[PDB]
């Protein structure tokens, strides 16, 4: 098992740390930007404190390791927005490892559960909160708008309405900020009868607001 | 650098159906040092094939790796609901080590057309000076959809954004969020607002609306 550090929100120019807690073997951090594929940044094996980082990345990054406390350590600076991403570490396996020089490569087993790392020049934010109104069965909503950063969580009914329930990933608007909704399909007939309330929660500005949506 | 190119970039397959992924490799991979790993939203990946065929360790039998030089495949023989998700061809014979893109092996179910719904901006938000107008296409399916907006017959862009979910848990089907934002005096500058939906479950395009 590999712990990783929390998630993290950095300015453009500044620098982040992050860490990888073994619960031998080379470790090696990788990235996934929103929605793309895997890209090495670089590894380390920690009892010997041999680094080798990808081209791309020369310069800027810093991996160590503290095998008194089998940590290892990711650090990335002049970051700009596009090194936002999840940052996961991973051991490299011994048996059969390919070596090229002082660089070791091989397949890549356990993981650390991933590290967000938010890179913006945006401000903390707490969302506004606007009902969609429903107009046999009918869709009513909640729109979570303008916060920052990732994420909201939404409830509906504080988590008795469960089924038919839509929270959609959340959109950056060009403006900095971010946006989604939440929608439920329930009967028509159930309008004039039933509440539905939307629970949205933002921790980062401790944002808890209760909105009865109703026609 | 070795490229890799995955294919198809999505599979769509149904429940016990075969599965069969590709990697291509721009250059001949060193030894059939490749791995291939799968990965789930939210989830980190996980190793399912190294050295081209070997099984790593507690993953089920219905994955099988072949292949060498520049072609190699996974297969899975038959598909059950835990084996959707993206899956990653990685090799580790030449320096740098390199990634495919990524392959989505998504379920595939009856065609289902969109329920769709408009929701006008709340008295609440106009309050703020902005307005959002949203549209939903609820529980479709395949992924593939269109909306446009229309303001008073007159077609819009550049000014809505969309969201769609991941298939969903029980159905297996799509929705997708369409949020078109104006100035509340641009709002106010206009009567009907109006989406219109084209999906292949649909005879012809859906569209709703309402007057300001």
């Amino acid at each position: 098992l590999l712990e990783q550090s929390g998630p993290e929100v950095k300015k453009p120019g500044s620098s982040v740390k992050v860490s990888c807690k073994d619960s031998n073997e080379p470790v090696t951090w990788v990235r996934q930007a929103p929605g793309q594929g895997l890209e090495w940044i670089g590894g380390i094996i920690p009892a010997f404190g041999v680094t080798k980082y990808a081209q791309k990345f020369q310069g800027r990054v810093i991996i160590s390791a503290d095998a008194s406390t089998a940590t290892a350590y990711l650090e990335l600076s002049s970051l700009r927005s596009e090194d936002t991403a999840v940052y996961y570490c991973a051991k490299v396996g011994l048996r059969g490892i390919v070596m090229v020089g002082g660089l070791a490569m091989n397949w890549l087993d356990p993981w650390g559960q991933g590290t967000q790392v938010t890179v913006s020049s945006a401000s903390t934010k707490g969302p506004s909160v606007f009902p969609l109104a429903p107009s046999g069965t009918a869709a009513l909503g909640c729109l979570v708008k303008d916060y920052f950063p990732e994420p909201v969580t939404v409830s509906w009914n504080s988590g008795a309405l469960t089924s038919g329930v839509h929270t959609f990933p959340a959109v950056l608007q060009s403006s900095g900020l971010y946006s989604l909704s939440s929608v439920v399909t329930v009967p028509s007939s159930s309008l004039g009868t039933q509440t539905y309330i939307c629970n949205v929660n933002h921790k980062p500005s401790n944002t808890k607001v209760d909105k009865k949506v109703e026609p | 650098e070795i490229e890799l190119t995955q294919s198809p970039g999505t599979l769509s397959l149904s429940p016990g159906e075969r599965a069969t992924l590709s990697c291509r490799a721009s250059q001949s991979v060193s030894s059939s040092y490749l791995a291939w790993y799968q990965q789930k939203p939210g989830q980190a990946p996980r190793l399912l094939i190294y050295g081209a065929s070997s099984r790593a360790t507690g993953i089920p039998d219905r994955f099988s790796g072949s292949g060498s030089g520049t072609d190699f495949t996974l297969t899975i023989s038959r598909l059950e609901p835990e084996d959707f998700a993206v899956y990653y061809c990685q090799q580790y014979g030449s320096s740098p080590q390199t990634f495919g893109q990524g392959t989505k092996v998504e379920i595939k179910r009856t065609v289902a057309a969109p329920s769709v719904f408009i929701f006008p901006p709340s008295d609440e938000q106009l309050k703020s000076g902005t307005a959002s107008v949203v549209c939903l296409l609820n529980n479709f399916y395949p992924r593939e959809a269109k909306v446009q907006w229309k303001v008073d017959n007159a077609l819009q862009s550049g000014n809505s954004q969309e969201s769609v979910t991941e298939q969903d848990s029980k159905d297996s089907t799509y929705s997708l969020s369409s949020t078109l934002t104006l100035s509340k005096a641009d709002y106010e500058k206009h009567k009907v607002y109006a989406c219109e939906v084209t999906h292949q479950g649909l005879s012809s395009p859906v569209t709703k609306s309402f007057n300001r």
